[PDB]
């Protein structure tokens, strides 16, 4: 029979790109550093100050810039049915920032985004207090296709900001971006593909770096991270398992994500509302990416990364405003959705214990109606590779002496990410945790583990100090420790006892009743 | 001595 006629639309871009200069700055994403003098320098120092990103720089680069190809190349040989692919509306909620940043976002959205998909991008005011970001941009948005732009009546925060775009759109699936973002070419097609296959798919671009400084684009082919956390209930970036790599079919297949790095993804719209969208009692910033994650995995959608779509994200120099809720979000994360396992974070961020968190008894009630899974199996089943701490009754805290009163162990690497390699010593007890938290493992190891990678106390051959090692699936001989009732810890390799010694360290020593052999953990130091 | 940003990734990977 006859070909039937296609659905009408232009698959090209909703704008064509202006033409560029061909000696502009930052043209191919490359990085510029403009070496300036006087008072340009002065002016470039305070835009650094004033936004914690190069705006000084990002002046005088094009609103227009194209991104230089950086994905895998199989992701050229997709083929997308642009007929049925579901409409996207684009929020992005924006709270103070610079002028150039916020438009290059915006027109970096309309000269990339195939027409036919774009139902429309909506820009949400947190109810901004920068003058060029009223008057000034409403003018330069006023003619531009397929763009609404929103204003708050009050201070919002991002996630209540983002609900104010969820409920206004019109479009099949809800696409968040931040407000200084550029995309790499094809970056829509692959997520609306996905989420046209499942609709309990919430699907993420990889995050690229664009240098704040430089406004260098560091995206690359390679294969991407995906999110975690860790027990501090931070977020933080791991390498894809092997479980999960064997389940993909090519490398540019979508891979599942235990967390999100938030603010990035895209969702069916009627699917964001069944799960209940977000918590409407987190304030300002921080946390609800990791809510929203446990959200998904536990009521029953899977939350993905398709390395095909790519977004570069303005990482800031430093917090561009005063982030001071991050704790009570990521409380009311815990009190909701981690069950018996939010001790493991209350003993890591103690903190946490003081701050309040208002009510969540409608947020348990949601988890309640959409019959949840519980964390438990969120661990076992979506996150398998994250070490569980077992926080033992009296074997975790501070590993106090007893003879040398009001000294513990005491471990401070030199970098934050590598702490292998050096001796463990002993101080003045503060009660602060970090590098006065241990914990006392059933497989007799001294683990310290507020944060990951999880270090263990070992001791080398032949030698007396404590040195910090990384932990193992099975733990090596010279790592395992004996802490007997009465408090003497007895290194099993060299069958001797640690003691507080002279500063202060602890060191193997032979066994005596001495109290300087004597330790004890204490959670509070009162 | 003793969550204020998003990280970003490593040059690594
Ligand atoms: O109170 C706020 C704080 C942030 N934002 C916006 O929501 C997103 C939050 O991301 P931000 O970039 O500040 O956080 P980051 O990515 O650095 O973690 C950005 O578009 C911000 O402009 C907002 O609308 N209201
Ligand atoms: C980290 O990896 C991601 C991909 O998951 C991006 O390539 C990002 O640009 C990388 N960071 C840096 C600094 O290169
Ligand atoms: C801060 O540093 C000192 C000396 O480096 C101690 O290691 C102390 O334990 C640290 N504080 C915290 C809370 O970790
Ligand atoms: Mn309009
Ligand atoms: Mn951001």
């Amino acid at each position: 029979g006859p070909p039937r006629t296609p659905r009408p639309g232009r698959r090209e871009p909703v704008m064509p790109r202006p033409p560029v200069p061909a000696n502009a700055l930052g043209a191919r994403g490359e990085a510029v550093r403009l070496q300036l003098q006087g008072e340009e320098l002065r002016l470039q120092e305070e835009s650094v100050r004033l936004h914690q990103i190069n705006i000084y720089l990002s002046d005088r680069i094009s609103l227009h810039r194209r991104l230089p190809e950086r994905w895998n190349p199989l992701c050229k040989e997709k083929k997308y049915d642009y007929d049925n692919l579901p409409r996207t509306s684009v929020i992005i909620a924006f709270y103070n920032e610079a002028w150039s940043t916020l438009l290059r976002t915006v027109y970096s959205v309309l000269e990339t985004s195939p027409d036919i998909l774009l139902e429309e991008v909506i820009l949400v005011d947190d109810y901004s207090d920068r003058e060029h970001l009223k008057e000034r941009l409403a003018n330069e948005l006023s003619g531009l296709p397929k763009v609404r732009l929103i204003r708050a009546n009050k201070r919002e925060g991002l996630v209540r900001a983002r609900l104010l775009g969820a409920s206004a759109a019109r479009g099949d699936v809800l696409t968040f971006l931040d407000c200084h973002c550029e995309c790499h070419e094809g970056w829509l097609e692959p997520l609306l593909q996905r989420i046209h296959e499942e609709e309990s798919a919430v699907v993420c671009p990889v995050i690229d770096v664009i240098d704040w400084n430089t406004f260098e684009y560091l995206g690359n082919s390679g294969e991407p991270q995906i999110g975690g956390f860790d027990w501090r209930l931070v977020f933080t970036w791991h390498t894809v398992p092997e479980r999960e790599r064997i389940r993909m079919q090519s490398p540019v297949d979508v891979i599942r994500s235990p967390t999100m790095a938030g603010g990035l993804f895209a969702v069916s719209k009627k699917y964001f509302e069944y799960l209940g969208s977000y918590d409407t009692g987190m304030e300002v910033w921080g946390g609800e990416n990791l809510e929203f994650s446990f959200r998904i995995w536990q009521c029953g959608g899977v939350l993905e990364t398709h390395p095909c779509s790519h977004v570069g994200h303005v990482f800031p120099k430093q917090a561009p405003y005063s982030r001071n809720k991050a704790l009570a979000n990521s409380v009311r994360a815990a009190e909701v959705w981690m069950d018996e396992f939010k001790e493991l974070y209350y003993h890591r961020n103690p903190r946490a214990r003081l701050e309040p968190f208002g009510d969540v008894t409608e947020r348990k009630q949601l988890r309640d109606k959409l019959q949840c899974k519980d964390f438990k199996w969120f661990l076992e089943t979506v996150y398998p590779e994250l070490h569980v701490p077992e926080d033992r009754p009296g074997f975790f805290g501070m590993l106090q002496n007893k003879g040398l009163t009001d000294y513990c162990f005491d471990y401070n690497p030199p970098d934050e990410n590598q702490i292998v390699g050096h001796q463990v010593i002993l101080y003045l007890c503060h009660g602060m945790g970090q590098n006065q938290f241990f914990e006392y493992t059933s497989q007799k190891e001294i683990r310290y583990n507020t944060h990951q990678p999880e270090g263990c106390i070992a001791v080398e051959a032949g030698m007396d100090t404590l040195i910090m090692h990384l932990c193992e699936e099975t733990a090596p001989e010279n790592q395992k420790f004996i802490l007997q009732e009465d408090g003497s810890l007895f290194h099993e390799q060299s069958k001797k006892c640690v003691q507080a010694a002279r500063s202060f360290v602890p060191l193997l020593r032979d066994c005596t009743n001495s109290d300087h052999q004597k330790w004890f953990f204490k959670e509070r130091m009162l | 001595t003793g969550y204020y940003i998003t990280p970003r990734t490593g040059a690594g990977a």
